[PDB]
C-alpha cells in the first residue's frame, strides 16, 4: 500500500480523493472545539452553541431580519449583506436550526481553501505537495482563529476567493485557458460582492496582472482582454452591465479567430480605467491605508467641522500589534515551519514566475506587522504553498544527490515530515479553548429585554456589545462593531463614566440627536448639540449639561435603556478614556487610575497584577511603591446594594473594592468611583428620579430613562 | 485576539 509512487500522480481521481481528504480533515479539525464547548451549559442558547466573534451577531441580525422580511428604518441592520444573504438561502433550503447554521457555516466554507491550494500545486504538477500544503494552510493558527466553528464572520471566504483568482491566473499562464476570460472576472465580482473591502486586494492583484503581462506576455491578446474585463468587474457598473460586457467580449474572443484588433482592446482598457475611475477608484485603498497603515485619528478629514476625539484604533483587539515570534506562529503555527515556508516560497518563485501573482496576499499578510494581527490571514495559504514547495525541493535534492531511498521509505519519510510539522497547528487548536461571545445568562437577559422593550427603542451600551444587543434584544444602539469612531463612542463613554445627572442628560440628548441625524446628517453630533444649545465649545456645552434645572427642548420619541454588564468592569478605564478627552482639545482631562485583579490565595495579598494589598487592608504596593487607600469598600450584594464602606484616610485618593460574589478586587480613583457604572452596577445606587431599574442581576443591570 | 472588541 505504501511501496507505491504518489509524487508523480496528478490524476483527476487522485486529486479529487486528496481534496476530499483535506476538506474532511479541515472540518474534523474544527470540530474539536464544538466537542469541548458543548460540555458547558454557559455556552448554549436555544439548544445550540453561540457565535464566537462579536461581528457574527451583526450578520446574524441581518440574516434573521431577511428571514423575517424586514427591519426597522435606521437600525443599522446588515439586511441584504452577503453573509446574511447566504445564511438566509441556506436557512431556507436546509432542515437545521438557525443557530446550528450560524455555528457551522464558517467550519464549512473556510475549509474550501483546501481546493485552490492543491489545484495551484497541481498546475505545477505537485498535487501531493499541494495536499500537504492544504492540510497546513487549512488549520494554521491565525486562519483557524477567524474560521473556527462559531466564527460566524466574513473571514470564512476572504482568502478562498482570492486564492481561486490566483489559480485562475496560473491556469492562464500555463495553458492559455480561454475559460479564464470568464472566471477571473466572475470571481472578482463574487469577491467584491462577498467582502467589499476586498476591493483593495483586487485592485492590487489586477494591477500586478497588468505589469506581469507587460513583461512575460507582452504580445498575447487574451491577457489584455481579460485585464479589461477584470477592471470592468472592479467598477461600480450595475451587475447586468458588467456581466453583459464580460460575456460579450468573451464570446467574441472565444469564437472569432480574426478576433479583436489590438487597438480596440487598448481602447477597452481606457474605457475601463475611466469607468473604474468614475466608480471612485483607488480611494478605498488610500482610505484603508489611512486607518490601518497610517492609523490617523481624524480619518474623515474635518478640521473644525468636527471636534477632536480619542482614537479607537489603538483600542481594538484585531488591530493590536504583534512581535515576530507571534507573527510567524500566526502564519505557520511555528517559527521553523515559517522559515522553511519562506524558503519554499522563494524557490517556488524562482521556478514558476507566475507564483509572482501571489505577492499581493503575501504582502497583505506581512502588512500585519504594521496594521495589526488580523491581516496575517492573507499570508497563510501562499506561505503554505511555499512550505509544500520546500518539501518537493528537499526530496528533489535527495535524488539530485543520489540518496538511496526506497519508495516505501521516502513515503514514510514524507508522512512523518508533514505530521511533525503540522503538529503545532493541532496543539494551537487544542489550546484555543475559545468561549462564546456572551454567556447563556446575558443572552437570556437581552432576550427578556426583547420581550420587554420596543423595537424602536435605544439601549446605550459600549460598542463591543452593539451587535449582540441588537441581535438578542432587537433594539437600536448608539455604537457597534462597525460604528465606533471617537466621535461615535463619546456619548456612550460619557453616559457610562460620568455622574448620573449629566449621564441621563447625555443619554437623552445623544439618542435624540442620533435619531435626528438620520434625517439631518450632522458631520459631528456633539457639534450639532453644541451649535443648537448656543454654546461656544464642547467643554462649555458638556459642563452646562451638569444642571439639575436643565431644559430639554428635544422631545421624547422612544424609551432609552442603559445596559451595564459585569464584564465591562475590566475595560472601564478604556471606556472612560473616550469621554476623558476634551472634544475642543483632543486633550486628556484626568489621569484614570483603574485595574481589576483576582486574589491568589489566603498575610499580604498579591493579586494578578503584582499589586500587594496591605495586610492592614489600608495600603497597596505597585512597582515597589506603597500607596495609601482612602476607603475599603467590601461589596456582598451587587443586586441588593449591600456593601460596607470602611473609612481609612480622608486625605488619600485610591479606593479598593472587594467583589465577594466574584472574589475579585478593583483599584480605582475618585473620578471612576463616582461614574454611573461603578455606582449603579456595583453599589446599586441610582437616582430614582432619573432612572427606573428594569433588570437587576449580579451579571447585569438594565435601567430606563424617564 | 481576533475580536472586533475592546482591550487595554
Ligand atoms: C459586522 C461588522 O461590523 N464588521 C466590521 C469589520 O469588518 P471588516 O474588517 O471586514 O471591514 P474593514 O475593517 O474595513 O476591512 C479592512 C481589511 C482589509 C484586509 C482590506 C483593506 C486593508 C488595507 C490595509 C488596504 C491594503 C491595500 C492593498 C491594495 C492590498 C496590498 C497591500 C500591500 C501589498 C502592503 O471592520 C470595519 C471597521 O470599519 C467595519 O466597517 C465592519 O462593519
Ligand atoms: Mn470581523
Ligand atoms: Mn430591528
Ligand atoms: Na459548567
Amino acid at each position: 500500500e505504501l511501496q507505491q509512487n504518489f509524487t508523480d500522480n496528478n490524476s483527476i481521481k487522485y486529486t479529487a480523493i486528496l481534496i476530499l481528504i483535506a476538506f474532511a480533515f479541515s472540518v474534523l479539525a474544527r470540530l474539536y472545539w464544538v466537542a469541548w464547548a458543548s460540555e458547558f451549559y454557559e455556552f448554549f442558547f436555544n439548544d445550540q452553541l453561540m457565535i464566537t466573534t462579536n461581528d457574527g451577531y451583526a450578520f446574524a441580525e441581518g440574516a434573521r431580519d431577511m428571514i423575517a422580511g424586514f427591519h426597522q428604518p435606521n437600525d443599522l441592520s446588515y439586511f441584504g449583506s452577503s453573509l446574511s444573504t447566504l445564511t438566509y438561502w441556506l436557512y431556507s433550503i436546509l432542515p437545521f436550526s438557525f443557530e446550528s447554521i450560524i455555528l457551522y457555516m464558517s467550519t464549512f466554507f473556510a475549509s474550501l481553501i483546501v481546493v485552490p491550494i492543491i489545484l495551484i500545486a497541481r498546475e505545477y504538477k505537485l498535487t501531493t505537495y499541494g495536499f500537504i500544503a492544504a492540510l497546513l494552510g487549512s488549520i494554521a493558527n491565525s486562519y483557524y482563529n477567524r474560521t473556527m466553528s462559531g466564527y460566524y464572520d466574513t473571514d470564512m471566504l476572504v482568502l478562498v476567493l482570492p486564492m481561486l483568482i490566483l489559480l485562475t491566473f496560473i491556469r492562464l499562464t500555463i495553458n492559455k485557458d480561454i475559460f479564464t476570460l470568464l472566471l477571473s472576472p466572475v470571481f472578482i465580482m463574487i469577491y467584491l460582492w462577498w467582502y467589499p473591502s476586498s476591493y483593495s486586494l483586487n485592485f492590487a492583484m489586477i494591477g500586478l496582472f497588468g505589469l506581469y503581462t507587460l513583461v512575460f506576455h507582452r504580445k498575447e491578446k487574451i491577457f489584455y482582454l481579460t485585464i479589461a474585463l477584470m477592471i470592468i468587474a472592479l467598477s461600480m457598473l450595475a451587475w447586468q452591465y458588467k456581466l453583459a460586457l464580460i460575456v460579450l467580449l468573451f464570446a467574441i474572443f472565444a469564437f472569432k479567430e480574426e478576433k479583436i484588433n489590438f487597438y480596440m482592446i487598448w481602447a477597452l482598457i481606457f474605457i475601463s480605467i475611466l469607468i473604474l475611475h468614475l466608480s471612485g477608484g483607488l480611494d478605498p485603498v488610500l482610505y484603508q491605508l489611512k486607518f490601518y497603515v497610517f492609523k490617523a485619528s481624524d480619518v474623515q478629514n474635518l478640521k473644525d467641522a468636527a471636534f477632536m476625539y480619542f482614537n479607537v484604533n489603538e483600542t481594538i483587539m484585531e488591530v493590536n500589534t504583534i512581535d515576530p515570534e507571534v507573527f510567524m506562529q500566526r502564519i505557520s503555527s511555528s517559527v521553523l515551519v515559517f522559515i522553511l515556508s519562506f524558503i519554499g516560497f522563494i524557490l517556488l518563485l524562482k521556478d514558476h514566475k507566475s507564483m509572482l501573482l501571489a505577492l499581493p496576499m503575501l504582502a497583505l499578510g506581512f502588512m500585519a506587522l504594521r496594521a495589526g494581527l488580523r491581516f496575517t490571514i492573507y499570508a497563510v495559504p501562499v506561505m503554505a504553498l511555499g512550505f509544500g514547495y520546500f518539501l518537493y525541493a528537499f526530496f528533489n535534492f535527495l535524488e539530485k544527490k543520489q540518496i538511496k531511498l526506497s519508495l516505501r521509505n521516502k513515503n514514510i519519510l514524507l508522512i512523518l515530515i508533514a505530521f511533525f510539522s503540522i503538529s503545532p497547528a493541532l496543539m494551537h487548536i487544542y489550546y484555543y479553548k475559545s468561549s462564546t461571545v456572551f454567556t447563556s445568562y446575558e443572552a437570556s437577559i437581552l432576550n427578556d429585554l426583547k420581550n420587554k422593550a420596543q423595537r424602536e427603542d435605544y439601549v446605550v451600551a459600549w460598542w463591543d456589545y452593539g451587535y449582540p444587543i441588537r441581535y438578542y434584544s432587537d433594539v437600536k444602539t448608539l455604537i457597534d462593531g462597525g460604528k465606533h469612531l471617537g466621535k461615535d463612542n463619546f456619548f456612550s463613554s460619557f453616559v457610562l463614566s460620568k455622574e448620573q445627572i449629566p449621564a441621563a442628560n447625555m443619554a437623552r440628548l445623544s439618542v435624540e440627536y442620533t435619531e435626528k441625524s438620520f434625517k439631518e446628517n450632522y458631520p459631528d453630533v456633539l457639534k450639532a448639540m453644541v451649535k443648537d444649545y448656543q454654546k461656544t465649545s464642547a467643554k462649555d456645552f458638556l459642563e452646562s449639561l451638569n444642571d439639575p434645572n436643565f431644559k430639554i427642548d428635544t422631545p421624547k420619541t422612544r424609551d432609552v435603556y442603559i445596559y451595564m454588564p459585569y464584564r465591562m468592569l475590566r475595560i472601564m478605564p478604556v471606556v472612560a478614556q473616550f469621554a476623558n478627552t476634551n472634544p475642543d482639545n483632543g486633550e486628556q482631562e484626568k489621569s484614570l487610575f483603574f485595574s481589576q485583579a483576582n486574589p491568589l490565595d489566603q498575610g499580604s495579598i498579591t493579586l494578578d497584577n503584582g499589586v500587594e494589598i496591605s495586610n492592614d487592608y489600608r495600603s497597596l504596593k505597585i512597582e515597589g511603591n506603597s500607596i495609601p487607600l482612602k476607603a475599603f469598600v467590601d461589596i456582598e450584594s451587587i443586586t441588593n446594594g449591600k456593601f460596607y464602606y470602611n473609612e481609612i484616610d480622608s486625605k488619600a485618593q485610591i479606593y479598593l473594592l472587594y467583589l465577594r460574589e466574584y472574589k475579585s478586587y478593583v483599584i480605582l480613583d475618585e473620578s471612576l468611583y463616582n461614574s454611573s457604572y461603578i455606582q449603579m452596577f456595583l453599589l446599586n445606587q441610582y437616582d430614582q428620579d432619573l432612572f427606573e431599574q428594569i433588570t437587576n442581576d449580579t451579571r447585569a443591570k438594565i435601567y430606563r430613562l424617564k | 485576539g481576533d475580536q472586533a472588541a475592546t482591550f487595554g
